[PDB]
DNA sequence: AGCAATGTAATCGTCTAGACGATTACATTGC
């Protein structure tokens, strides 16, 4: 049971965790996915709290191209319940399940697996103590979850928290059956050019802040922001 | 009446002007073929065609100012693809071309043209689109200068062609349109006085503007459109209507569009030209036909001057005239110089006719 | 995982060109079907082997029509342009690269129209099809129209009164006698036979001729003419000059009619196969209101139908220079009396007997 | 392994900064902190207070 | 309906790092 664990990057004191349903060249995919947002802080904090984490639908919504279905606290954790707008059920079944037993040979295809749960374990250390004052966490809800986006989970997981290369996916993704149907008059290639458009280096947000930039107006990156 | 300068251009003329001295007028082949007003007895004006190029695309429209109080003389004309081509015509005569505007303003076609004389010299012209610039001479060691004070935007949406224009002696640029609504503006104060419409009250069409000339006072204002088939002209007193001038057979003055019409320098007469090749002279209190002047091609026997036929095949026994124009006292010469007042004319056999009645 | 690509590479630049995956790029280009059939056959194997076993993004790089374009395949450009959808693009080079492949061995050949219809959900309109075969045909030192087995439509419609026989090496197609049927398809080799012309637009004016007609033979593509109206037209005249006479366009008095004409009449620098007998009579702005002496048929320019009519200007007179004689000379002048006029006419519905000599 | 921080890639290279109105990547307020700094700093936070 | 042209929008070179401006690109007129 391989799990991935980000170390505890001290912006406050925080943590995450990546939980892969897989068996164990690689092609990761959405569940049909729930962020948990747990305090653990050892007074109206929680709502407060809870709206600045709800505050982010437009992100998820307009950048990412997520589907927000449930903001349900499980009596610690502010989750929310987040299904895949492009990496639909019907889509996951078409792209690779049919190539990958259809055509049962010695492919080379990438293994699948999964992830569903991101929980994060932001512990801030308030100067005087118990109290706290608003909108003084934005560059605290900004500057973690926009530099873990950043930092390796554009790399190493580029279909569920990258932006550009999700938008590119489903830009191209209308003209992904039909552009293997005309090389091999087949569809064996499906998987292998979807793995290769995660594998795209060229569409991280790391390369693209240094370009030309004829385009300024994208990736707002301003998530959390307060009502 | 007068010696016909029968085939002076040769694609087709579309203006004329007089300066005193000058009779600029442009034409479709590009060049300007100032005529020397003052003759000495016969001599015909084809020799004293002082032709020079300007511009390969063609001219439409063309107006001078004369200066005589040391003797700065200008000729402006607009091509056929919109720039304004000033030409200090000095004298024998030479035309330097004159750069008065920068490049940055040159950006769109000016149609229209027409100086205004000091009382600060002044001239207009109206954009394709239907905007109205407002420039100011100031000549005064040498360098002749336009200077912009104003530009009328015009109100409607969508715009118009902006056919015609006018710097009435008082202020009042009646910018003429493509379908009525004469707009009417003041030269100092660039706010517009009225804004006038066409008055015909018949079913949606396109009547357009031909000609907008005031008086030399600067009381009437005659108005020259077309019910889309004939010629008609209705004065709009500074639109306010004094009255439709026709002929009776309907409410019509030309069997066809009053391409252009001209003022006097009394104010007592208002001569016209129609497409219908006739000149009928009109009054500003009878409101009634004084003369007709029917045109033909077969003045002269001999073929190699007269123009009968177009560029396709068709007689142009029947030929449009596209302006005429009046000229004052002391400005022609020969016979009857002083006691009778001159005018030309500019017709579709590319034939200037300068005339002149008893 | 930045640990091992931020410590090592230290560098803005030389870091998003070197640790960039590694593209092959490959060209379009490495007068027979076989020669073709196995470069078309030999890239779809290169490109397929590539991405499946070396797992190569591929960069697709060609050459376009001379006045450079690379379709990489997994949008690779490190610049997310807002205008980028070039999958779409790459998607219908490669799907019209099969059907090549499914029809060269066949030896027939199939329309544009037909294999848009096969994928109309997926190439989404015939022009793009048409314009990426215009780009793999040059890209191969073919010739657009005879090509590798795809051919036009047949838009353009013919009527003749006697059975006009084309002759082509591909057997013999017949045009009937009294049928307005489509123009028959050849290739450029054919001997045409007959056993006088008339152009017409919008296939109204026409039908109506069709319907009428009181040897006059009536070609007609229906807008701006086809490729294959204009190689009828050429072989016609080169093939039978010596019975046919006096060819003549009829368009309106738009802006546009005086392009559909000019399309006939003369292309550019490089015009190859043009119809050298364009006498264009057409339907000119004095020729309707001559008639107009017997809804109003003058209709007003707007800002398209000048802005055209303005550039047709422009463009004719750039090197010739002499406007009294010129081919082009009835065309500009027509073209300068539209905008001065500010009124064009129409041709539907003032169909008349102009048309035939009597 | 761990992750970077946005803006210290972002100032590693030269980025001209005027991406905050077109990235809004730029917060001026707090960067990356040691480990062992701010563990003594909250130790001595929370040994203040007592 | 097979071909074409206008209009503007977007990106691509130069010249002052962004801008503007002087160029191509393809969508939306059009017959
Ligand atoms: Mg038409």
């Amino acid at each position: 049971a391989r799990d991935i664990t980000f170390l505890t990057v001290f912006l406050s004191a925080w943590t995450s965790t990546v939980r892969i349903e897989g068996p164990e060249n690689s092609l990761y995919i959405p569940l049909l996915l729930k962020i948990k947002l747990n305090f653990k802080m050892n007074q109206e904090l929680f709502t407060k709290l809870r709206e600045i984490v709800g505050s982010s639908i437009r992100f998820w919504e307009e950048q990412l191209f997520y589907q927000v279905q449930d903001v349900s606290t499980i009596e610690n954790h502010v989750i929310l319940s987040l299904k895949c707008t492009i990496l639909t059920d019907a889509q996951i079944s078409t792209f690779i399940s049919k190539p990958r037993e259809l055509h049962t040979h010695a492919k080379g295809y990438p293994e699948i697996y999964y992830l569903s749960e991101l929980s994060t374990t932001v512990n801030f250390f308030s100067k005087e103590g118990n109290y706290v004052e608003i909108s003084q966490v934005i560059p605290h809800f900004n500057e973690y979850f926009s530099s873990l986006i950043v930092s390796q989970l554009e790399f190493e997981y580029p279909m569920v928290f990258s932006m550009i290369s999700r938008l590119r996916l489903k830009w191209q993704q209308s003209s992904l059956a039909p552009i293997s149907y005309a090389l091999t008059s087949n569809s064996v290639l499906l998987p292998i050019m979807l793995n290769m458009i995660a594998q795209d280096k060229s569409s991280t947000t790391a390369y693209q802040i240094l370009c030309r930039r004829r385009g300024p107006p994208i990736q707002n990156f301003q998530i959390f922001s307060l009502p | 009446a007068t010696a016909n300068a029968g085939k002076a251009h040769d694609a087709d003329i579309f203006s004329v002007s007089a300066c005193n001295s000058f009779t600029v007028s442009c034409s479709g082949d590009g060049y300007l073929k100032v005529w020397d007003n003052k003759l000495l007895d016969n001599e015909n004006p084809k020799d004293k065609s002082y032709s020079h190029f300007v511009h390969k695309s063609g001219l439409h429209h063309v107006d001078v100012l004369q200066t005589i109080e040391f003797e700065l003389c200008l000729v402006a004309t607009t091509s056929f693809s919109g720039d304004l081509l000033f030409y200090r015509i000095t004298r024998k005569v030479i035309f330097e071309k004159l750069d008065l505007l920068d490049s940055d303003m040159k950006k769109h076609s000016f149609w229209a043209l027409k100086w205004g004389a000091s009382n600060s010299h002044r001239l207009v012209a109206t954009d394709v689109k239907g905007t109205t610039y407002i420039w100011k001479f100031h000549p005064f060691n040498w360098s002749p200068t336009l200077e912009l004070q104003g530009t009328v935007e015009s109100p409607m949406t969508p715009s118009q062609f902006a056919t015609s224009v006018d710097i009435s002696e008082r202020g009042l640029i009646a910018t003429g349109f493509n379908n009525g609504t004469v707009q009417i503006s003041e030269l100092s104060t660039l706010r517009p006085l009225y804004n006038f419409e066409s008055q015909h009250s018949m079913i949606n069409n396109s009547n357009s503007i031909r000609s907008v000339k005031f008086s030399p006072q600067g009381s009437l204002l005659a108005i020259a459109h077309d019910s889309n088939s004939f010629g008609c002209i209705t004065l709009y007193e500074t639109g306010e209507r004094i009255g439709s001038l026709s002929v009776p057979t309907g409410e019509f003055a030309h069997s066809s569009w009053v391409m252009s019409l001209s003022f006097n320098d009394s104010g007592e007469t208002l001569c016209s030209a129609g497409w219908d090749g006739k000149l009928r002279f009109w009054d500003v209190k009878t409101k009634e036909r004084i003369t007709t002047l029917n045109m033909h091609c077969d003045d002269i026997e001999i073929e190699e001057d007269i123009l009968a036929v177009d560029e396709h095949g068709d007689s142009l026994a029947e030929p449009g005239v596209f302006d005429v124009k009046f000229l004052k006292k002391g400005w022609r010469s020969g016979m009857g110089a002083d006691l009778n007042e001159s005018l030309c004319c500019v017709c579709l056999d590319r034939s200037i006719r300068w005339f002149r009645e008893a | 995982a930045l640990e091992g690509l931020r410590k090592k590479y230290k560098t803005r630049q030389e870091l998003v060109k070197a640790l960039t995956p590694k593209r092959r790029s490959i060209h379009l280009n490495s007068c027979s079907n076989a020669d073709v059939l196995a470069h078309i056959k030999h890239f779809l194997s290169l490109a397929a082997n590539s991405l499946e076993q070396h797992q190569q993004p591929i960069s697709i790089v060609f050459q376009n029509k001379k006045k450079h374009t690379t379709l990489d395949f997994p949008l690779n450009g490190p610049h997310l342009s807002t205008h980028q959808f070039k999958l779409k693009r790459c998607a219908i080079l490669l799907n019209l690269l099969k059907v090549v492949m499914e029809k060269l061995p066949l030896g027939k050949n199939t329309t544009v129209r037909d294999i848009f219809y096969s994928n109309v959900e997926l190439f989404q309109r015939q022009a793009n099809v048409v314009q990426w075969l215009d780009v793999i045909r040059f890209n191969f030192k073919l010739s657009p129209r005879k090509s590798l087995n795809i051919i036009p439509a047949q838009k353009g419609l013919v009527y003749s009164p006697f059975p006009i026989d084309i002759y082509d090496n591909i057997q013999k197609q017949t045009i009937f006698s009294g049928k307005p049927c489509l123009i028959p398809f050849f290739q450029d080799d054919a001997v045409i036979k007959l056993g006088n012309i008339v152009i017409v637009e919008k296939e109204a004016v026409f039908t109506k001729l069709v319907n009428n007609y009181h040897n006059t033979m009536l070609i007609t593509g229906k807008g701006f003419p086809d490729f294959l109206t204009r190689l009828f037209l050429k072989k016609l005249e080169q093939y039978c000059s010596n019975l046919i006479s006096d060819c003549s366009i009829f368009t309106d008095a738009d802006p546009y009619g005086i392009s559909i004409a000019l399309n006939y009449t003369h292309s550019n620098e490089r015009n190859a196969y043009i119809c050298t007998m364009a006498n264009y009579k057409g339907i000119r702005i004095t020729q309707v209101l001559a008639q107009n002496n017997e809804s109003i048929q003058l209709l007003s320019l707007n800002q398209r139908d000048y802005s055209l009519a303005k550039n047709l200007i422009a463009s004719l007179t750039a090197n010739s220079w002499d406007i009294a004689t010129s081919p082009l000379k009835n065309v500009v002048i027509e073209c300068q009396r539209e905008i001065f006029f500010q009124k064009k006419a129409e041709m539907n519905e003032i169909d008349a007997g102009i048309f035939k000599y009597k | 392994n761990k992750i970077t921080c946005t803006q210290d890639f972002l100032h590693q290279y030269f980025v001209t900064e005027r991406v905050s109105i077109q990235f809004g990547l730029n917060n001026k307020t707090v960067k990356r902190i040691n480990k062992d700094e701010f563990d003594k700093a909250v130790n001595c936070i929370m040994s203040w207070t007592n």
